[PDB]
Protein backbone atom coordinates (compact mmCIF):
# COMPACT_ATOMS: atom_id res chain seq x y z
CA UNK A 1 0.00 0.00 0.00
CA UNK A 2 0.94 3.65 -0.27
CA UNK A 3 1.16 6.18 2.55
CA UNK A 4 -2.52 7.10 2.29
CA UNK A 5 -4.36 4.79 -0.10
CA UNK A 6 -5.65 2.13 2.29
CA UNK A 7 -8.34 1.27 -0.27
CA UNK A 8 -6.21 0.90 -3.40
CA UNK A 9 -3.49 -1.76 -2.98
CA UNK A 10 -0.13 -0.75 -4.39
CA UNK A 11 1.24 -4.26 -4.99
CA UNK A 12 -1.08 -6.98 -3.66
CA UNK A 13 -0.68 -10.57 -4.85
CA UNK A 14 0.08 -14.02 -3.47
CA UNK A 15 2.89 -16.52 -3.02
CA UNK A 16 1.31 -19.96 -3.24
CA UNK A 17 2.70 -23.39 -4.00
CA UNK A 18 1.70 -25.78 -6.78
CA UNK A 19 -0.37 -28.18 -4.71
CA UNK A 20 -3.23 -27.37 -2.33
CA UNK A 21 -1.05 -27.17 0.80
CA UNK A 22 -1.92 -24.03 2.76
CA UNK A 23 1.38 -22.14 2.82
CA UNK A 24 1.77 -21.14 6.46
CA UNK A 25 4.34 -18.39 6.92
CA UNK A 26 6.55 -18.64 9.99
CA UNK A 27 8.50 -15.52 11.02
CA UNK A 28 9.18 -14.61 7.41
CA UNK A 29 11.68 -11.83 6.85
CA UNK A 30 12.00 -9.05 4.30
CA UNK A 31 15.08 -9.02 2.05
CA UNK A 32 18.14 -7.58 3.74
CA UNK A 33 18.59 -4.15 2.21
CA UNK A 34 15.54 -4.72 -0.04
CA UNK A 35 17.49 -6.97 -2.38
CA UNK A 36 14.07 -8.66 -3.08
CA UNK A 37 15.50 -11.94 -1.68
CA UNK A 38 13.00 -12.47 1.11
CA UNK A 39 12.67 -15.65 3.12
CA UNK A 40 9.53 -17.36 4.38
CA UNK A 41 9.82 -19.86 7.19
CA UNK A 42 7.18 -22.51 7.56
CA UNK A 43 6.11 -25.12 10.09
CA UNK A 44 7.98 -28.11 8.56
CA UNK A 45 11.02 -25.93 8.13
CA UNK A 46 10.39 -25.16 4.44
CA UNK A 47 12.49 -22.07 3.91
CA UNK A 48 10.76 -20.40 0.95
CA UNK A 49 13.48 -18.25 -0.53
CA UNK A 50 12.02 -16.04 -3.22
CA UNK A 51 12.39 -12.76 -5.07
CA UNK A 52 10.03 -9.80 -5.36
CA UNK A 53 10.74 -7.73 -8.49
CA UNK A 54 9.73 -8.83 -11.97
CA UNK A 55 7.75 -12.01 -12.48
CA UNK A 56 9.46 -13.77 -9.57
CA UNK A 57 6.35 -14.16 -7.39
CA UNK A 58 4.84 -17.40 -6.13
CA UNK A 59 7.42 -19.85 -4.79
CA UNK A 60 10.92 -19.46 -6.23
CA UNK A 61 12.80 -22.14 -4.31
CA UNK A 62 12.96 -23.82 -0.92
CA UNK A 63 15.14 -25.84 1.42
CA UNK A 64 14.57 -27.80 4.63
CA UNK A 65 17.04 -28.95 7.26
CA UNK A 66 14.61 -29.67 10.06
CA UNK A 67 10.89 -30.00 10.76
CA UNK A 68 10.40 -27.25 13.29
CA UNK A 69 8.86 -23.88 12.57
CA UNK A 70 11.47 -21.16 12.20
CA UNK A 71 10.19 -18.61 14.70
CA UNK A 72 13.36 -16.51 14.46
CA UNK A 73 15.45 -15.53 11.45
CA UNK A 74 17.52 -12.56 10.30
CA UNK A 75 18.49 -11.87 6.69
CA UNK A 76 21.83 -10.15 6.97
CA UNK B 1 -27.23 42.03 -0.10
CA UNK B 2 -30.87 41.16 0.70
CA UNK B 3 -31.84 44.80 0.84
CA UNK B 4 -29.54 45.42 -2.15
CA UNK B 5 -31.59 42.96 -4.18
CA UNK B 6 -34.65 44.82 -2.93
CA UNK B 7 -33.11 48.08 -4.20
CA UNK B 8 -32.62 46.26 -7.50
CA UNK B 9 -36.35 45.43 -7.01
CA UNK B 10 -35.90 41.72 -7.55
CA UNK B 11 -36.91 39.39 -4.70
CA UNK B 12 -34.00 38.60 -2.34
CA UNK B 13 -34.80 34.89 -2.51
CA UNK B 14 -33.40 34.86 -6.04
CA UNK B 15 -30.31 36.75 -4.92
CA UNK B 16 -29.94 34.38 -1.98
CA UNK B 17 -29.95 31.28 -4.14
CA UNK B 18 -27.59 33.07 -6.58
CA UNK B 19 -25.27 33.74 -3.64
CA UNK B 20 -25.51 30.11 -2.46
CA UNK B 21 -24.82 28.79 -5.93
CA UNK B 22 -21.88 31.19 -6.13
CA UNK B 23 -20.60 29.56 -2.94
CA UNK B 24 -21.07 26.24 -4.72
CA UNK B 25 -19.16 27.63 -7.73
CA UNK B 26 -16.05 28.57 -5.77
CA UNK B 27 -16.45 25.35 -3.78
CA UNK B 28 -16.23 23.36 -7.01
CA UNK B 29 -13.32 25.57 -8.00
CA UNK B 30 -11.65 24.61 -4.76
CA UNK B 31 -12.40 20.97 -5.53
CA UNK B 32 -10.67 21.66 -8.82
CA UNK B 33 -7.73 22.98 -6.82
CA UNK B 34 -7.85 19.76 -4.79
CA UNK B 35 -7.56 18.04 -8.16
CA UNK B 36 -4.71 20.39 -9.07
CA UNK B 37 -2.87 19.29 -5.97
CA UNK B 38 -3.78 15.59 -5.60
CA UNK B 39 -5.39 14.87 -8.93
CA UNK B 40 -7.53 12.02 -7.76
CA UNK B 41 -5.49 10.60 -4.86
CA UNK B 42 -7.47 12.85 -2.52
CA UNK B 43 -10.23 10.23 -2.29
CA UNK B 44 -7.87 8.21 -0.07
CA UNK B 45 -5.44 10.94 1.00
CA UNK B 46 -5.45 11.91 4.69
CA UNK B 47 -5.96 15.63 4.13
CA UNK B 48 -7.74 14.78 0.87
Amino acid sequence: WSLDMLSHPQDSMELVHKQSKAVAVTSMSFPVGDVNNFVVGSEEGSVYTACRHGSKAGISEMFEGHQGPITGIHCH
Amino acid sequence: ACKMSHVRDLPPVSGSIIWAKQIDRQLTAYMKRVEDVLGKGWENHVEG
